[PDB]
Protein backbone atom coordinates (compact mmCIF):
# COMPACT_ATOMS: atom_id res chain seq x y z
CA UNK A 1 0.00 0.00 0.00
CA UNK A 2 3.06 2.37 0.43
CA UNK A 3 4.64 1.03 -2.41
CA UNK A 4 3.72 2.86 -6.11
CA UNK A 5 4.28 2.32 -9.25
CA UNK A 6 4.77 4.30 -11.85
CA UNK A 7 5.96 3.88 -15.70
CA UNK A 8 6.71 5.17 -18.85
CA UNK A 9 4.25 7.72 -19.32
CA UNK A 10 4.55 9.44 -16.00
CA UNK A 11 8.09 9.12 -15.87
CA UNK A 12 8.54 11.20 -20.08
CA UNK A 13 6.01 13.70 -18.38
CA UNK A 14 8.73 14.11 -15.01
CA UNK A 15 11.93 14.71 -17.01
CA UNK A 16 9.99 16.73 -19.81
CA UNK A 17 8.94 18.41 -16.73
CA UNK A 18 12.50 19.55 -16.10
CA UNK A 19 12.86 20.62 -19.53
CA UNK A 20 10.17 22.82 -19.29
CA UNK A 21 11.36 24.73 -16.04
CA UNK A 22 15.03 25.22 -17.43
CA UNK A 23 13.84 26.56 -20.26
CA UNK A 24 11.47 29.09 -17.56
CA UNK A 25 14.80 30.62 -16.32
CA UNK A 26 15.85 31.41 -20.06
CA UNK A 27 12.29 32.87 -21.20
CA UNK A 28 12.32 35.00 -17.82
CA UNK A 29 16.13 35.91 -19.09
CA UNK A 30 14.85 36.84 -22.44
CA UNK A 31 11.71 39.14 -21.04
CA UNK A 32 13.92 40.64 -19.16
CA UNK A 33 15.49 43.21 -21.77
CA UNK A 34 12.64 42.52 -24.32
CA UNK A 35 11.74 45.30 -27.62
CA UNK A 36 7.92 45.11 -27.90
CA UNK A 37 7.32 44.02 -31.43
CA UNK A 38 10.99 42.30 -32.51
CA UNK A 39 10.60 39.30 -31.12
CA UNK A 40 8.19 36.23 -30.85
CA UNK A 41 7.79 33.14 -29.61
CA UNK A 42 10.25 31.69 -31.41
CA UNK A 43 13.38 33.29 -30.78
CA UNK A 44 13.59 32.64 -26.87
CA UNK A 45 12.52 28.42 -26.43
CA UNK A 46 15.64 26.44 -27.57
CA UNK A 47 15.35 22.93 -29.25
CA UNK A 48 18.46 20.80 -28.19
CA UNK A 49 17.66 21.61 -24.70
CA UNK A 50 14.49 19.73 -24.15
CA UNK B 1 0.33 32.62 -26.67
CA UNK B 2 2.72 35.92 -26.11
CA UNK B 3 0.95 38.78 -24.34
CA UNK B 4 2.01 42.62 -23.15
CA UNK B 5 0.23 44.50 -20.81
CA UNK B 6 -0.03 48.11 -20.88
CA UNK B 7 2.68 49.72 -19.11
CA UNK B 8 1.08 50.22 -15.75
CA UNK B 9 -1.88 48.55 -16.31
CA UNK B 10 -5.20 47.47 -15.52
CA UNK B 11 -4.54 44.65 -17.86
CA UNK B 12 -5.21 45.39 -21.09
CA UNK B 13 -3.08 43.99 -23.83
CA UNK B 14 -0.73 46.51 -25.80
CA UNK B 15 -0.13 43.06 -28.73
CA UNK B 16 -0.61 39.52 -29.16
CA UNK B 17 1.70 37.40 -31.47
CA UNK B 18 0.49 33.71 -31.40
CA UNK B 19 3.98 32.63 -32.86
CA UNK B 20 2.50 29.03 -34.38
CA UNK B 21 3.71 25.84 -32.58
CA UNK B 22 7.18 26.82 -32.14
CA UNK B 23 9.24 23.37 -31.99
CA UNK B 24 10.65 21.99 -28.98
CA UNK B 25 12.28 19.34 -29.23
CA UNK B 26 12.01 15.25 -30.89
CA UNK B 27 10.26 13.04 -28.43
CA UNK B 28 10.57 9.80 -28.95
CA UNK B 29 7.59 7.53 -29.79
CA UNK B 30 6.58 4.27 -28.53
CA UNK B 31 6.17 1.32 -31.05
CA UNK B 32 2.46 -0.69 -31.85
CA UNK B 33 4.19 -3.31 -29.32
CA UNK B 34 5.57 -1.13 -26.64
CA UNK B 35 9.15 -0.90 -27.38
CA UNK B 36 11.22 2.16 -28.05
CA UNK B 37 14.00 2.75 -30.74
CA UNK B 38 16.24 5.29 -29.34
CA UNK B 39 19.40 4.64 -31.78
CA UNK B 40 18.55 1.94 -33.83
CA UNK B 41 18.29 -0.04 -30.83
CA UNK B 42 15.10 -1.20 -29.07
CA UNK B 43 15.01 -0.38 -25.73
CA UNK B 44 12.34 -1.17 -23.52
CA UNK B 45 11.36 1.01 -20.13
CA UNK B 46 11.22 -0.91 -17.08
CA UNK B 47 8.51 0.30 -14.84
CA UNK B 48 9.04 1.51 -11.56
CA UNK B 49 8.62 0.80 -7.69
CA UNK B 50 9.03 3.72 -5.33
CA UNK C 1 35.94 51.64 -16.03
CA UNK C 2 33.01 49.37 -17.16
CA UNK C 3 34.16 49.38 -20.76
CA UNK C 4 37.41 48.68 -20.09
CA UNK C 5 36.69 45.90 -17.59
CA UNK C 6 34.05 44.34 -19.89
CA UNK C 7 36.79 44.48 -22.36
CA UNK C 8 39.05 43.11 -20.02
CA UNK C 9 37.16 40.39 -19.03
CA UNK C 10 35.80 38.97 -23.05
CA UNK C 11 39.75 39.24 -24.12
CA UNK C 12 40.79 37.45 -21.57
CA UNK C 13 37.87 34.84 -21.61
CA UNK C 14 38.27 34.52 -25.50
CA UNK C 15 42.04 34.03 -24.25
CA UNK C 16 42.49 31.02 -22.07
CA UNK C 17 38.90 29.08 -21.27
CA UNK C 18 39.95 26.69 -24.31
CA UNK C 19 42.18 23.90 -24.08
CA UNK C 20 42.62 24.57 -27.30
CA UNK C 21 43.09 28.65 -27.65
CA UNK C 22 41.45 29.83 -30.82
CA UNK C 23 42.20 33.19 -32.64
CA UNK C 24 39.07 35.39 -31.85
CA UNK C 25 37.91 36.11 -35.21
CA UNK C 26 37.19 32.26 -34.69
CA UNK C 27 35.24 32.20 -31.68
CA UNK C 28 33.23 34.65 -32.90
CA UNK C 29 32.62 33.06 -35.82
CA UNK C 30 31.48 30.18 -33.90
CA UNK C 31 29.05 32.63 -31.78
CA UNK C 32 27.64 33.31 -35.32
CA UNK C 33 26.78 29.69 -36.05
CA UNK C 34 24.93 29.23 -32.69
CA UNK C 35 22.90 31.92 -33.02
CA UNK C 36 21.55 31.29 -36.69
CA UNK C 37 20.99 27.34 -35.72
CA UNK C 38 18.77 28.50 -32.90
CA UNK C 39 16.24 30.86 -35.25
CA UNK C 40 17.11 27.84 -38.27
CA UNK C 41 15.93 25.01 -35.80
CA UNK C 42 12.00 25.30 -35.13
CA UNK C 43 12.27 28.27 -38.25
CA UNK C 44 12.93 24.50 -40.39
CA UNK C 45 11.49 22.27 -37.87
CA UNK C 46 14.15 19.85 -38.10
CA UNK C 47 17.49 21.16 -38.21
CA UNK C 48 19.99 23.44 -41.03
CA UNK C 49 21.48 20.76 -43.10
CA UNK C 50 25.63 21.25 -42.47
CA UNK C 51 25.22 23.40 -46.01
CA UNK C 52 22.31 24.45 -44.87
CA UNK C 53 24.05 27.51 -42.87
CA UNK C 54 26.69 27.99 -45.68
CA UNK C 55 24.96 30.56 -47.52
CA UNK C 56 23.74 32.16 -44.64
CA UNK C 57 26.97 32.61 -43.50
CA UNK C 58 29.44 34.77 -45.53
CA UNK C 59 32.55 32.88 -45.45
CA UNK C 60 33.47 29.83 -48.13
CA UNK C 61 30.87 28.05 -46.23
Amino acid sequence: GNRRIRSVGEMAENQFRVGLVRVERAVKERLSLGDLDTLMPQDMINAKPI
Amino acid sequence: RLVIYEREAPEGTVKDIKEQEVYMGEIPLMTDNGTFVINGTERVIVSQLH
Amino acid sequence: ATWWIRQAITRSIADQARTIRIPVHMIETINKLNRISRQMLQEMGREPTPEELAERMLMPE
